[PDB]
């Protein structure tokens, strides 16, 4: 594992959803596919997530982000990096948000401000037009992990997130996976899945980075092979 | 012929002119280009021309769009929030807004054919993403149905029933959020 792979794994993949077991269609019902039914190879930990790409608007600016809707009672990899805010303040029905600190400074907000969160992928058809799902959230603080995720990730309560995603009540996006080897999602995606479930992973966010690490790795083995024959 | 569309626009307007406010129940059916249902619902509709309305969807999920003539309120009980925007910044060229406003200058923007009580409207030019819409309007000016085909071939129809023409209380066109509901006032 070279420095490039190490950087990706320790400072990016360690702070975002490495993979998610979701429904084949729409959201996931945790009664139909509970956490116990998620036994998969290369996975050391499973947790519920609701996530989506969002547009954020404050009184000053606009930004783009990734909403991580989490069960606040469990530890997230971001949890240690919260700055003077408790994760358990992300109570369901309060529409609180903890922003990455660079995302917060891009929007010009801190604890006590509001931001408008919109989900372009989730809409209501009405006789006045298509209305994207949106809501004000209360910024209760920030996290600072010293990573690029500080510029785009945010934590909210999973249930708030699910309502924003317009999921059926009690559904979630799916089961977040932590992998022993997050760099081998290529192989790990091929395994046998529960039925009408599907595998998504970090390549959806960072398909230009998984291809650059793969190119480099094969250039390295090809030349080491050439060196070793001749 | 142009003379058939002028005739039809004039008859559409004279019919809609007979009803200055109404209440009705509605059913809504929306489908993508594939003919697969992407949203369905029902509820109540109050209109007072030209721009007061209350669309209250009650099933399967509740939502409310209320216009006081200047403010448009969109209440989404699922997130316990109502947003306030200006009516003038909404999509002014939906079929619904045309039917509410009943303005001759609006109807002159469409080629109109009348087949019975069905009026079929096609934009005289489009960069607004409606290809076609239909309004069924009785001789008494009651609206029975309207439906629209968007540019992406998304289709929506509304069927109206139990129409009662005549005076609606002003309260129908004001919004008051329930207890615990927050307001996002977007009005600049």
């Amino acid at each position: 594992m070279n420095g490039f792979e190490r950087e990706l794994q320790n400072n990016i993949l360690g702070l975002m959803p490495q993979a998610i077991l979701s429904s084949e269609h729409g959201s996931l019902n945790p009664q139909q596919l509970p956490e116990t039914a998620v036994k998969l190879d290369g996975v050391n930990r499973v947790a519920p997530i609701t996530t989506g790409d969002v547009v954020l608007q404050s009184a000053r600016s606009v930004a783009v982000g990734v909403m991580l809707g989490i069960d606040p009672a469990q530890k997230d990899p971001l949890t240690p990096y919260l700055v003077n805010v408790k994760q358990t303040d992300l109570e369901p029905g309060k529409y609180n948000v903890i922003l990455g600190e660079q995302l917060a400074s891009q929007l010009g907000v801190n604890r006590g401000d509001q931001i408008r969160v919109m989900v372009p992928s989730a809409s209501q058809f009405t006789p006045m037009g298509r209305i994207p799902s949106q809501r004000l959230f209360n910024v209760i603080g920030t996290f600072a992990a010293n990573s690029e995720v500080d510029g785009y990730e945010m934590l909210v309560n999973i249930e708030d997130a699910s309502r924003l995603m317009r999921y059926p009540a009690g559904n979630i996006t799916g089961w977040r996976l932590w992998l022993d080897e997050p760099l081998k999602v290529d192989s790990l995606s091929q395994q046998k899945l529960p039925e009408g479930s599907k595998w998504q992973d970090w390549r959806d966010r960072k398909g230009e980075l998984f291809q650059a690490v793969r190119m480099e790795k094969n250039m390295a083995a090809a030349l080491e092979h050439h060196h070793h024959h001749h | 012929s142009h003379m058939a569309s002028m005739d039809a626009a004039s008859d559409l307007k004279s019919r809609l002119d007979k009803v200055s406010s109404f209440h009705a129940s509605f059913t809504q059916k929306v489908t993508d280009g594939s003919g697969a249902a992407v949203q369905e619902g029902q509820g109540d509709l109050w209109v007072k021309r030209p721009n007061l309305f209350n669309w209250h969807m009650t099933q399967p999920d509740e939502s409310i769009l209320v216009s006081d003539g200047k403010t448009l309120w969109f209440y989404n009980p699922f997130v316990e929030q109502a947003t306030a925007t200006w009516l003038k910044d909404a999509t002014g060229n939906t079929p619904f807004m045309l039917i509410a406003r009943n303005q001759s200058s609006d109807w002159q923007q469409y080629n109109i054919k009348q087949n019975g009580d069905d009026f079929v409207l096609t934009p005289k030019a489009s960069n607004g993403n409606l290809k076609q819409f239909t309004i069924n309007v009785g001789r008494d000016g009651t609206i029975h149905q309207f439906s629209a085909v968007e540019q992406d071939d998304q289709r929506s129809s509304y069927q109206l029933k139990s129409q009662q023409n005549g005076a609606v209380d002003a309260a129908k066109f004001t919004f008051t959020p329930p207890q615990g509901v927050t307001v996002d006032d977007q009005r600049k």
